[PDB]
């Protein structure tokens, strides 16, 4: 129909990629943390 | 009917199926199974009409009869040992009692005559529910038991399965019994790995469902259920005549869609086994289902048919409704197969 | 002119890029392979004094 | 019997249409002259310039990987050698009999 | 397993047997099925009874509900089936076809 | 080898994001480009392999066959700019799009160093060639060819899969240098006859075997002409190549099994040049005498020997492309006549004298003329069969001559005589179809100067 | 938040919209008369919504921008063409027959939308009931073949089953000599040649099928030209009956949920006008279609959804 | 000049109750077009 | 070109195979929809199946 563009869901959609992105960035940063110190490789 | 009861009618089928999946006790297994169905019946008589009723009928004879099969393996089992955990049998004969009662239930030949039936005689969505969700059950239960099954009897219905299926999917123009027979042969398919391997008849079954929801999302997006329907429909929507053609190539096993992963992983399997003529000839089979499907491409998309003048009126409106997970589903249903050695997860 | 061919041929541009990632790929999956490297029966070679590894 | 003859509502079959009418010098490639001189130009510089001449040349002086002069140059020495010592040139076995070890048969 | 139990199992055996037969009449086909019901009831209450596993007390009333409850539906269809036809024949089932 | 596979991937996107007007020219350009690029894998070994990575390796014999899928395409889409001009932006785009799939799984088929792989891109060209044949075909049967080149396809193929997986449950893998090394002898059991027969029967479905080759006529006559070219020049050479592969866990049970496929070889030759000369279509004739060439190069293959395998490879390469130039110039006659019957328009020398030059030189490769490499890869199948049993010069003789017949027979009826009267819209040849017929003819006369860069891994 | 399932589960209830005064209406009459004039002053009186009789181009004036489109676009008929040659060989009869029945069952959807939505009732002109009334003057006069009838009225069978016919018909009566003067007296060359058999074969279904019909489920104001003058006294009428014998007041919420899902979704409510029953004067081959649909698609506002045209002006589309 | 796209004979082919029409299926009709029948 | 290759290369592998298996679909798909029969075959499938495997 005649309807702009809805900034609640764009606001909405954003932010969930940007929190799984950030999320997923820090759960690899741990989980080699956590290979390494369990291995003892560093 | 009212949204809140058919909200409440859909998780109680749900609640039922989760029931079977959970529970360790033959009588809580029982008592799920007849949860399901009692609450599965408005759902198939949604819309009202004689055709609806017949199939819901139907269905419920079938689904009571196999019910009560069931409960008898049950009481047999636990006179020749007291036991009520779902496990090894340890009766001949209630195993047999079980396994044509899940069989019954399933639709695997020869009790596959309801199948078709109750498929065109209700609705799409009805179809898609009942071709999709109602085989966690009796498949959950099949795989819990799979040590003690007969391979001779569970390996003749499966092949028995995939001939019918493939020879009476030959002689169709109704969408919902050219369903109803692909999801027969499949069928076949998923019960004869079951004595190898319950992770093949897993992966089996969940490729399956993709393929399943894919096509009847379509289906019920170009709302057609003949193919006479069908072949209007890139006269309005070629590009969903186009994805329904590619989900089609999927369904026959064509390499490289996802529907060659199960039965070529199914056929690997049955090879570790020194199974070598079975695998053959269920290949050999499944080339009439391809055979079909390639019939339904042929009169949907790869030749425009003869269209009417009112369909100009139909090219000024769009669909109100959508689907969310359509576009998952097509591209999980053509494009996974080179994702195929993550079921190791035991899927 | 700058600005207004380059949308008009900015397609142009994506098959001469492949050509390069590949050719990168390549040689990183040859990265993967140096388990041998310099000690075949056939090529067993004493490195150069100022050389690290006999082939990249 | 009224009915029409036509059997249903369509598009008469066209004519086909040629492309040295509106334009002679038209190189059969488009109905547009600009883009039909330019992919001519393209399809003459990348397929006779480019690979037929280039790409010929490249094969020709492609350096011996197969090792047919090394193999010449082997063979000469090793003649050379044979024929100074009066070794009988080729000899029948392939590997050397000492190091392989036949199985008795005592029959 | 005496003969009790043999005649409660060939009880069930000729009520899926005649459930199986369909003359005419899907009424009799539920009074089939509450009959197989039925000797499974008795069964299962000489088998728990007999063993005195005393918490199994329980399942046979369960078995009756839930079948019962079964039947209650059937009984739904089978009415309206008639609504459209006049009569419970089963030969009148044949809109759908294989 | 992805230097090659990623910018064949990236000529779709650039497909898709091209101008209306622009698709042709940026595809034959850069189709033409990653054609010069691939060039450079005809510098092989005379040792093993170019082992590129676990997954991909060229190989003398994979060189040639790269070379040619990589130059075919941009002649396909030369042909097919003509008769797709009435139709949609993204219809095109589409046809291309099938084209460049195509490309990319046969690129990825030949290299393949698992034989599972190989299969999976060995059957996943099925899919574009059955969308092309059924949907840009002009005829009503084109649908009944496509179901005829599929099942065909897949009753020989189902066999080898279970087949493949069979034999990694027994040797542990299937990677084709652990094969090569680790092979051991069949012995003569039952079991071990109907494995070689599920090994060997999906290859010669597609060669085609001469009792199975009722799909091919079918499939090249109602399929567009790009289609054709890719089913003449690279899809049947499949066969072809998958056997030189798989003969090697087959021995010795080869020299029993071999005699019914090459006696059917033998005398198929000799019944589809006969066929040839009786022939009231080109496309036809033209398909039956891809049958016999295919049929020698059986003969080839069965009789593993080094001079076998040199000359199926180079037959492969030249039929390749002569059968390519001979659909090209039928569909430029059929562009003009609309008709596809050999005897309606005659005697177009008169009105096209540079494209009877062309009809004669393709005509004479297919007659196979020494030194031509058609003659070249005969001769050397032709000597080794010799060497198998003497007789058999008797049937190659007979279809040499038979061969020369039907290929003089084809050029005088079309071009000789006097032209059909009523035909008055022969117009002159486009620059674009003189282009296309040069580019098939050219590296042919051209690889006669270096036939060592066709004759396989045995040179 | 656009009407389903969930805005019925909340608070969408249109029990409590209907107000005694919606009373969906319906206006008949004989070809030109004052069933128009009568229809709107009964709309303005009773504070009713209007809709005007639909034409070849209603469904172009409720989609993208009301103008309506190209013929070859919209309909591929037209009525000058059927009263010229009404005996035509490509079959333009029985096309602007089942295009006029589509695009009044396209604005009997969007009126019970209004109604149900709204809770304010709607006035129309010649609804789907009594659209076949010219079909079977077309079958006498011999305009129209049979086949053409049977797949008419599968048509509207298939579609008319699912919605609710109109409280009070108003029905005014014409005589033949008078229409004729009448159209006589506008002075359209087109209208001129209506032939006074093809009038009384119209006005004979009316009264023979027609009117006992809707007498039986509804209720019927039978009107003449002189006492539709006066719109006071057929207000009053509509007023005074009570309907209670017909399916509304049997309707309840769960079924005007349903009807209101059915109203909307114009693409379901079109569903069986193209079912593939192959007729010649309707049915389009191929190639035809083809063409016609890609010119369909070069529309400006009609090449993808109302508010993704960039060449219409839409912005913010990488956003939407 | 043109390419062969469906006609109307070749549609009818698919709009039977069943493909492979035989004897005793001859008299099957295809169902209603909405999956209702008329209550008689 | 016609008693070989037209008539009996087609005879034997595809039109035998379309033949059989249009043949077996109509076999397959040629039931009249009652459920006698089909609860019947179901007998008959229980009790064949009861006796064979033991
Ligand atoms: C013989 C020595 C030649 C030396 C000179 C160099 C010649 C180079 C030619 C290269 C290939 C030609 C390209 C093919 C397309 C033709 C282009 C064209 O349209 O012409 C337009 C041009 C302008 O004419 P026009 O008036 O505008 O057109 C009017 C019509 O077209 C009407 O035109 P037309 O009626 O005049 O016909 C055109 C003409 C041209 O069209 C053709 O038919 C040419 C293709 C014939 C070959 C067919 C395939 C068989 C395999 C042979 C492979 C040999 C290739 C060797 C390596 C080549 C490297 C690329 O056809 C003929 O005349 C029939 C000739 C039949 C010859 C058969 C004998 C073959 C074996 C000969 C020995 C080869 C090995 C020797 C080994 C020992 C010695 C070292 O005409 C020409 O220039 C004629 C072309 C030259 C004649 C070629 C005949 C012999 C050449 C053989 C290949 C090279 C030999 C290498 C050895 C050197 C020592
Ligand atoms: C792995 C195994 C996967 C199994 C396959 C998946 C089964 C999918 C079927 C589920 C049930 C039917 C369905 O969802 O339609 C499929 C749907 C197609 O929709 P449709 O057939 O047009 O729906 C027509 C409705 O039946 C027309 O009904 P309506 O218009 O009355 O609908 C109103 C709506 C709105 O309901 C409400 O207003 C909610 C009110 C809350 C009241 C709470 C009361 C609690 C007591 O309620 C629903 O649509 C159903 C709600 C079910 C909730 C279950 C929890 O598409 C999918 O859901 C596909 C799902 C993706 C695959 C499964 C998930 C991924 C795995
Ligand atoms: C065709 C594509 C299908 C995709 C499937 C749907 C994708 C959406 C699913 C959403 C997330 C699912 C994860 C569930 C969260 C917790 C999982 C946990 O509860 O289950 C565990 C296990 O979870 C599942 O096993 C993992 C599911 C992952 C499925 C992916 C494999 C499919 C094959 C590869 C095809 C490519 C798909 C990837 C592209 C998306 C433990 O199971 P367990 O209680 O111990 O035993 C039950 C199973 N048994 C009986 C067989 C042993
Ligand atoms: C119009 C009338 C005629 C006018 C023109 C007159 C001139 C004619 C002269 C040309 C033809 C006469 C033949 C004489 C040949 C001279 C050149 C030849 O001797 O060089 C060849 C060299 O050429 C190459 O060998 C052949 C070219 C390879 C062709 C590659 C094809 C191009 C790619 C196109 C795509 C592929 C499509 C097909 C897929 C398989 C062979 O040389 P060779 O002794 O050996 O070694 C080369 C030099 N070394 C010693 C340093 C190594
Ligand atoms: C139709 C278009 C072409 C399609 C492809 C055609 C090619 C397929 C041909 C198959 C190759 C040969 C098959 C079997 C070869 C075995 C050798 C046999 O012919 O000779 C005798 C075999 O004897 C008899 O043949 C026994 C079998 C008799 C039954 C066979 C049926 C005869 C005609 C069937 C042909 C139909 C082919 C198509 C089937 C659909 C020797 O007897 P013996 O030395 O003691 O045993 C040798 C085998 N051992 C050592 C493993 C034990
Ligand atoms: C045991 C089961 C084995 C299953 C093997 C399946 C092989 C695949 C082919 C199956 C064909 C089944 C369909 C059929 O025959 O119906 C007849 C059908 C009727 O036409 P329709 O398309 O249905 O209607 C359109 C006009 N109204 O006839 C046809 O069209 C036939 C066209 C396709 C022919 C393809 C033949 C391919 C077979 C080649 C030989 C190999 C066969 C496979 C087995 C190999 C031997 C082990
Ligand atoms: C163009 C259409 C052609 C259709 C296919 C033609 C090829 C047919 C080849 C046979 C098909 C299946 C063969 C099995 C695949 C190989 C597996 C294998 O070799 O294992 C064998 C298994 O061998 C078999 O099981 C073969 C059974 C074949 C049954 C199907 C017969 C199909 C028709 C037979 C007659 C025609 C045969 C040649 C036809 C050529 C094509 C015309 C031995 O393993 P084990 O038994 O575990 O170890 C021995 C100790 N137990
Ligand atoms: N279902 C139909 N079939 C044929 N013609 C129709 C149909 N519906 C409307 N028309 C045409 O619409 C025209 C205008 O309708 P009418 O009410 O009689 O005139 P006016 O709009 O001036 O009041 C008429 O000429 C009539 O024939």
């Amino acid at each position: 129909p005649h309807g702009s563009p809805d900034w609640l869901k764009v606001g909405l959609t954003l932010g969930t990629s940007v929190f799984l992105w950030i999320y997923l960035i820090k759960q690899h940063k741990e989980d080699v943390l956590e290979y390494k110190r369990r291995n003892g490789l560093e | 009917m009212n949204p809140i009861i058919y909200t409440t009618l859909i998780m109680t089928v749900m609640s039922g199926t989760m029931l079977v999946m959970i529970s360790s006790h033959w009588l809580l297994i029982w008592i799920g199974f007849e949860m399901n169905l009692l609450a599965m019946i408005p759902v198939l008589m949604k819309n009202f009409n004689p055709r609806a009723t017949e199939a819901a009928t139907k269905y419920f004879l079938t689904q009571a009869t196999a019910s009560m099969m069931l409960m008898m393996a049950i009481i047999i089992n636990l006179l020749y040992s007291g036991q009520w955990t779902i496990t090894k049998m340890f009766n001949p004969v209630a195993m047999t009692m079980m396994t044509m009662a899940l069989a019954m239930k399933l639709g695997l030949s020869p009790f596959h005559f309801w199948v078709p039936e109750v498929t065109q005689g209700i609705s799409l969505q009805a179809g898609l529910l009942l071709l999709t969700w109602q085989k966690l059950a009796p498949l959950s239960v099949l795989c819990q038991i799979s040590q003690s099954i007969n391979p001779n009897l569970m390996l003749t219905m499966a092949m028995l399965s995939i001939l019918i299926g493939g020879w009476g999917g030959l002689n169709q123009t109704q969408l919902r019994k050219i369903m109803a027979y692909s999801s027969i042969a499949h069928m076949g398919w998923m019960t004869a790995v079951l004595p190898y391997n319950t992770t093949m008849t897993i992966l089996n079954l969940l490729i399956y469902i993709t393929m399943t929801l894919a096509m009847f999302m379509l289906l019920i997006h170009s709302s057609a259920t003949t193919t006479l329907s069908l072949s209007h429909t890139w006269n309005k929507m070629p590009v969903i005549t186009s994805l329904m053609m590619v989900t089609l190539l999927s369904m026959g096993g064509l390499p490289p869609l996802s529907g060659f992963m199960p039965k070529w992983m199914i056929i690997q399997e049955m090879t570790k086994n020194e199974s070598i003529i079975m695998p053959t000839l269920m290949a050999m089979t499944a080339l009439l289902n391809l055979y079909f499907y390639m019939r339904l491409a042929y009169s949907s998309s790869l030749t425009m048919f003869p269209s009417t003048n009112n369909m100009k009126m139909k090219w000024q409106f769009e669909h109100t409704k959508q689907m969310k997970l359509l576009p998952t589903m097509i591209v999980l249903s053509t494009l996974v197969l080179p994702m195929t050695p993550a079921l190791s997860s035991l899927n | 002119n700058v600005l207004q061919i380059v949308r008009d041929h900015w397609v142009h541009i994506l098959v001469p890029v492949g050509f390069v990632f590949g050719c990168y790929l390549d040689r990183r999956s040859d990265e993967k392979l140096t388990a041998f490297r310099n000690k075949s029966l056939l090529f067993k070679r004493e490195l150069r004094p100022n050389e690290e590894v006999t082939w990249k | 019997p009224p009915e029409p003859t036509i059997r249903l509502q369509e598009d008469p079959d066209p004519e086909d249409e040629n492309l040295y009418e509106k334009n002679p010098d038209s190189h059969g490639y488009d109905k547009d002259p600009i883009v039909d001189l330019w992919n001519m130009r393209v399809v003459f510089f990348f397929g006779f310039s480019i690979v037929l001449v280039l790409g010929s040349t490249f094969v020709a002086y492609l350096p011996d990987y197969r090792m047919q002069e090394w193999a010449r140059r082997e063979a000469e020495r090793l003649v050379k050698y044979r024929e100074a010592n009066g070794l009988p040139l080729m000899e029948s076995n392939c590997f050397d009999p000492n190091k392989i070890q036949l199985p008795e048969d005592e029959d | 397993m005496p003969l009790v139990y043999m005649n409660i199992i060939m009880a069930f055996a000729i009520a899926l047997a005649g459930l199986l037969m369909y003359r005419s009449h899907l009424m009799s086909s539920l009074l089939c099925l509450e009959g197989m019901m039925l000797s499974l009831f008795i069964m299962s209450t000489l088998i728990i009874l007999n063993t005195h596993f005393t918490l199994a007390n329980m399942m046979p009333i369960i078995l009756l509900v839930f079948a019962a409850c079964e039947a209650a539906l059937g009984l739904s269809l089978l009415v309206m089936v008639s609504n459209t036809y006049g009569t419970d024949y089963v030969q009148n089932l044949n809109l759908l076809q294989c | 080898m992805l230097k090659i596979i990623i910018p064949t991937t990236m000529l779709l996107p650039m497909t898709w994001m091209s101008k209306h007007n622009m698709i042709w020219i940026n595809a034959t350009v850069h189709s033409l480009l990653i054609s010069l690029i691939s060039l450079s894998l005809l510098n092989q070994l005379g040792e093993n392999s170019l082992n590129f990575s676990l997954t991909f390796f060229s190989d003398s014999l994979s060189a040639p066959l790269l070379v040619l899928t990589t130059w075919l395409l941009p002649l396909m889409l030369m042909a097919s700019q003509s008769h797709l001009s009435k139709e949609t932006t993204t219809r095109k785009k589409l046809y291309i799009t099938m084209l460049i799939l195509l490309q990319l799984f046969l690129i990825m088929t030949f290299t393949a160093t698992e034989l599972i792989l190989f299969y999976i891109l060995f059957e996943a060209t099925l899919v574009p060639t059955l969308i092309i044949i059924t949907r840009w075909g002009n005829q009503t049967e084109r649908l009944n060819a496509g179901l005829y080149f599929l099942f065909y396809t897949l009753a020989g193929s189902l066999p080898l899969l279970v087949a493949l997986v069979y034999i990694q449950n027994t040797t542990g893998s299937l990677n084709f240098l652990i094969i090569h090394y680790w092979s051991h002898p069949l012995s003569n059991s039952w079991s071990n006859i109907f494995m070689w027969l599920a090994c060997i029967m999906a290859f010669m479905v597609k060669m085609p075997l001469y009792g199975l080759h009722l799909w091919l006529p079918k499939a090249h006559v109602e399929a567009p002409i790009a289609g054709s070219m890719v089913l003449a020049a690279v899809l049947l050479k499949l066969g072809g190549y998958g056997m030189m592969r798989i003969t090697t866990i087959l021995n010795p049970l080869t020299n029993y099994m071999a005699y019914p496929f090459l006696m059917l070889s033998m005398w198929g030759m000799i019944m589809t040049s006969s066929i040839c000369l009786r022939q009231t279509d080109l496309k036809s004739l033209i398909a039956y005498s891809s049958v016999s060439h295919m049929a020698l190069v059986i003969v080839a293959i069965m009789i593993q020997t080094p001079w076998s395998f040199m000359g199926a490879t180079a037959l492969m390469i030249a039929h390749g492309l002569t059968s390519s130039m001979l659909f090209c110039l039928a569909n430029t006659n059929y562009e003009r006549v609309h008709s596809r019957t050999m005897i309606l328009a005659r005697g177009l020398q008169t009105l096209l004298p540079l494209m009877a030059t062309w009809w004669l030189v393709a005509s004479l490769t297919n007659l196979a003329l020494p030194p031509s490499i058609n003659l070249i890869g005969e001769l050397f199948i032709i000597t080794a069969s010799f060497s198998w049993s003497n007789i058999t010069i008797i049937l190659m003789g007979m279809n040499m001559m038979i061969t020369a017949l039907y290929s003089l027979y084809m050029l005088i009826t079309t071009q000789r005589g006097k032209y059909t009267h009523h035909i008055n819209n022969i117009k002159p040849s486009f620059t674009r179809e003189n282009a296309l017929m040069a580019l098939h003819i050219l590296p042919l006369l051209l690889l006669t100067l270096n036939p060592k860069m066709i004759l396989g891994p045995l040179y | 938040l656009q009407y389903g399932p969930l805005a019925f589960v909340l608070g969408e209830r249109t029990t409590r919209k209907l107000t005694e005064t919606s009373k969906v209406i319906t206006v008949d009459g004989n070809i030109c008369s004052g069933k128009g004039r009568l229809a709107r002053e009964i709309a303005e009186k009773l504070g009713l919504r209007h809709f005007p009789e639909a034409g070849i181009h209603y469904a172009d004036s409720t989609t993208g921008d009301g103008k309506p489109l190209d013929v070859q676009l919209s309909g591929n008929c037209s009525l000058e063409k059927f009263y010229d040659d009404p005996k035509s060989n490509d079959g333009n009869s029985y096309r602007l027959q089942s295009w006029l029945y589509a695009s009044r069952l396209l604005q009997y959807a969007d009126a019970l939308e209004h109604l149900l939505s709204t809770g304010q009732g709607v006035v129309l002109e010649r609804s789907i009931y009594s659209d076949f009334v010219f079909l079977e003057a077309m079958y006498r006069q011999g305009f129209i073949r049979k086949q053409c009838v049977e797949h008419y009225n599968e048509v509207k069978k298939v579609t008319a089953c699912e919605y609710l016919p109109p409280h009070v018909v108003v029905y005014v009566d014409v005589p033949v000599p008078e229409i004729q003067s009448r159209i006589q007296k506008k002075g359209n060359p087109h209208e001129m040649k209506i032939t006074a058999a093809y009038l009384q074969d119209i006005e004979n279904a009316y009264k023979k099928t027609f009117l006992p019909e809707m007498s039986e489920k509804c209720e019927v104001l039978q009107y003449s030209a002189r006492e539709a003058e006066d719109a006071e006294k057929v207000v009053e009428d509509i007023e005074y009956l009570k309907c209670d014998k017909g399916p509304w007041p049997d309707q309840d919420d769960r079924t005007f949920h349903r009807l209101r899902m059915l109203v909307q979704n114009k693409l379901e409510v079109l569903n069986y006008t193209t079912i593939p029953v192959y007729l010649p004067e309707i049915t389009i081959g191929a190639h035809q279609s083809d063409r016609v649909f890609q010119k369909f698609t070069e529309l400006p506002g009609r090449k993808y959804s109302p508010g993704y045209n960039e060449d219409v002006g839409d912005k913010w589309i990488w956003l939407k | 000049a043109r390419q062969w796209q469906p006609d109307v004979e070749w549609a009818e082919q698919f709009g039977g109750a069943v493909m492979y029409p035989t004897k005793e299926t001859a008299h099957w009709k295809p169902p209603p077009w909405n999956d209702v029948d008329p209550p008689k | 070109s016609s008693l070989l290759d037209l008539i009996w290369l087609e005879t034997i592998l595809p039109k035998t195979t379309s033949f059989i298996q249009m043949k077996m679909s109509i076999m397959v798909s040629n039931q009249k929809g009652l459920i006698k029969l089909y609860f019947l075959s179901f007998l008959i499938t229980i009790m064949i199946s009861m006796t064979l495997f033991n």
